[PDB]
RNA sequence: GUAUGAGUAGCGAAAGACAGGUGAGAAUCCUGUCCACCGUAUGACUAAGGUUUCCUGGGGAAGGCUCGUCCGCCCAGGGUUAGUCGGGACCUAAGCCGAGGCCGAUAGGCGUAGGCGAUGGACAACAGGUUGAUAUUCCUGUACCAGUUGUUUUUGUUUGAGCAAUGGAGGGACGCAGUAGGCUAAGGAAUGCAUGCGAUUGGAAGUGCAUGUCCAAGCAAUGAGUCUUGAGUAGAGUUAAAUGCUUUACUCUUUAAGGACAAGUUGUGACGGGGAGCGAAAUAGUAGCGAAGUUCCUGACGUCACACUGCCAAGAAAAGCUUCUAGUGAGAAAACAACUGCCCGUACCGUAAACCGACACAGGUAGUCGAGGAGAGUAUCCUAAGGUGAGCGAGCGAACUCUCGUUAAGGAACUCGGCAAAAUGACCCCGUAACUUCGGGAGAAGGGGUGCUGACUUCGGUCAGCCGCAGUGAAUAGGCCCAAGCGACUGUUUAUCAAAAACACAGGUCUCUGCAAAAUCGUAAGAUGAAGUAUAGGGGCUGACGCCUGCCCGGUGCUGGAAG
């Protein structure tokens, strides 16, 4: 179903520094392999392997109004390339 | 023989143990060993049934023939070993086919005897004969109860028997403890008394040697509080106040003959003497 | 000295778990007796 | 909800002082200097447990036993990257669930086959660099394991090419104690490079101060050493088979030969990165530049390695692996090149302010590393690498309470009682009783020597000289003897008032119990006893060892009896 693989790019202080070595930080939905993300990126941007790396995130608190609730789980994806770029973001 | 340690400490004043001058090797075989546990007297349910168990060394079985059902093939016996399970020793056996097993070792077996096991085999030590082909007056072990189980009667160290005589059915046999009964005419045996004679002649000495063997201390009766034993209570040392001194459940100790009064064996037993 | 409530993660879910309270006819009594109140945490 | 106690008790073991910062406001925050504490730990790394406490930028209403510009607190943003690490797609121990099944008012209890279950088995990667936080995870270089695509040299599926069993077998495969031998780490000492020469009397070298004195996996070569005898002939067996495995008889062979393992070394890796120290180009000790790589001494229970001798209390399984046949059966099998390799954890604290104790609590917490001078040592005193200065203070120097130091003369007069303190204590040397179970008592008692310099010396010490009240000059380190009850002894005991004359204990004695044994748990199936078999197993009493263990069977229990 591989357009529900990738959601968003991550725009942070390390993620902009990953841009210099052709590395890109996407958010992949839960229960997805490394191989789906390779196939989805090759489908959507015409670039290659040089393997993905995949994280996870434990949630937090926040408090607003005497209430106590978590946030979402996440899963980052730091995809490296060999030969093309993405001046898209 | 028997060692006597020279008295150096206090827990060595009275120690005795065997020389183990009868045992050749110190390695068993791989194919004849099976594991064990220490059940510590505990059931499926896991409660203490038989008291005073558990908390010693480690052991393994040595799988020992009691049947001897190969016949007309000579057996070579080479090495004598040690059991942690039995008071008596064992022996390796080389059948000529290339089949090994362990066999209980009577007195007088040397390294390199050959023991024959058929119903036509002769009368020496260590031969397997059914209880028809044996003359009156021999000394016999591994007497079988039922035909086909292998041995269940007299197995341990330095014990003996005799055949007092035959009938057409059954065979009369004097066991140990003086008594006589009737054992069938299709039961195997071995000619000769069992090996080690000296297991009445050993001081354990320490307490910790009696806890090397898998035991545990037995508290006296009259020291328990009156809810753990019926002898209990009483301020000071007390005599046995109750008539006929009692086990911790009932059933007086000195005197109750307690077979089943309608046992099947009662037709076959003569001179129930020393029990 | 040692006091009691020394926690683990294997023991507090292989004693007070869920898969040991859908394995009797008394764990089921416990679960059904807690759902009458409407308690949020049913078990561990 | 608010008083009284009362602005009282307490502020939870420890050493700070000054200058300069920032700020409305400073003993309590930042920086600098000196001083001080631990240093077998208050130093480093991880397993549990905690669950964002981690980092960056702000804030001072409540928390912090005071203050607070600060914080493990409040707000906002942001950080945990794996073919090789620990776990799964591998195996099994204790135990648990257990198709059928066997029992049982219902409920349900027990159990074969098959499974689940690490604290254990088996398994392919090393060194450095990098950020505000991640690193056998990112990049730098060099490897390894299992595959897939094109090339590489051989055809009946007979095997003469392969593969090859859920079967035949080998192997994995194991205790405790004790010293002996070999390597490496770590350690120490000097005459190998680097800079600079004292402002307090003196010192250019040497007989001088401060500082640094190296390197991987993997691949090639070898090897201090360690273990083990090998060969043939004739038959039995391995449910059919086997060249595999086992085994019986006969002939040789033996410090020989064959085989198996092996810490470690030398090259390469490596023109690489590391380093005492120099030091900008803005506002950084930043970027960038690096000199030496020696010899002797001590040297590991870390490694070979459970290798070796000895002893009895006789010391886990299954898989991975290796062969032989059964079989299946176009023609795969070396080299080269290019690609593929899934899921979960990874921040942080981790002898603690972040775990267990309601607390930022004088308590508890498994494993590894754990330096120097004396020294047997992880003891004790002072220190290296490192980390702390304790989260209320300033004065004054009364009673009284606690913790310490000293005392004239007398030395148990105190007191239920020498309770508490005082005295002995290290190494070497002389000497040592009654009594005894011949091992002991025994460190019995009682005495003597110790520092520094020179000479002699084989070794070991001797001789001479010098000083002090005192020479193991500090800290650590048995008070002894004479009699008597009790218990033989080391052990165990009322967590939280009783540690003994109590219990256990080796030994003794009586009794029951012939195997579907007595006895016990259960309603029964079932199980323990026990895969044991009267030299064994249960029950009552006495408690090493030496000498002994008198009299009564009328009464009560037990056992035997047959007539009434």
């Amino acid at each position: 179903e591989l357009l529900d693989v990738i959601k968003r790019p991550v725009i942070t202080e390390k993620s902009m520094l990953a841009m210099d070595e052709k590395k890109y930080t996407f958010e992949v939905d839960t229960r997805a392999n490394k191989t789906l993300v390779k196939q989805a990126v090759e489908s959507a941007f015409d670039v290659k392997v040089a393997n993905v790396n995949i994280l996870n995130v434990r949630p937090k608190f926040k408090r607003m109004g005497k209430y106590a609730g978590y946030t979402k789980k996440r899963r980052k994806a730091i995809v490296t390339l060999t030969e093309d770029s993405k001046e898209i973001q | 023989a028997i060692k006597k340690y020279k008295p150096t400490t206090n827990g060595r004043r009275n120690m005795t143990s065997s020389d183990f001058a009868e045992i050749t090797t110190s390695t068993p075989e791989k194919s004849l060993l099976q594991p064990l546990k220490n059940n510590a007297g505990r059931n499926n349910n896991g409660r203490i049934t038989v008291r005073h168990q558990g908390g010693g060394h480690k052991r393994q079985y040595r799988v020992i023939d009691f049947k001897r059902n190969k016949d007309n093939v000579a057996a070579v016996v080479k090495t004598i070993e040690y059991d942690p399970n039995r008071s008596a020793n064992i022996a390796l056996v080389h059948y000529e086919d290339g089949v090994k097993a362990y066999i209980l070792a009577p007195k007088g077996l040397e390294v390199g005897m050959r023991l024959v096991s058929g119903p036509e085999a002769d009368i020496k030590v260590g031969n397997a004969l059914p209880l028809e082909n044996i003359p009156v007056g021999t000394v016999i072990h591994n007497i079988e109860m039922k035909p086909g189980k292998g041995g269940q009667l007299i197995r341990s160290a330095g014990t003996s028997a005799q055949v007092l005589g035959k009938e057409g059915k059954y065979v009369l046999i004097r066991l140990n403890s003086g008594e006589v009964r009737m054992i069938l005419a299709t039961c195997r045996a071995t000619i000769g008394s069992v090996g080690n004679e000296q297991h009445e002649l050993i001081n354990i000495g320490k307490a910790g040697r009696s806890r090397w063997m898998r035991k545990r201390p037995t508290v006296r009766g009259s020291v328990m509080n009156p809810n753990d034993h019926p002898h209990g209570g009483g301020e000071g040392k007390t005599p046995i106040g109750r008539k006929a001194p009692v086990s911790p459940w009932g059933q007086p100790a000195i005197g109750y003959k307690t077979r089943n009064k309608k046992a099947k064996s009662d037709k076959l037993i003569v001179r129930r003497r020393t029990k | 000295m040692k006091r009691t409530y020394q926690p683990n993660k294997r023991k507090r879910q292989k004693v007070h778990g869920f898969r040991k309270r859908m394995s009797t006819k008394n764990g089921r009594r416990v679960l059904a007796s807690r759902r009458r109140k409407g308690r949020k945490v049913i078990s561990a």
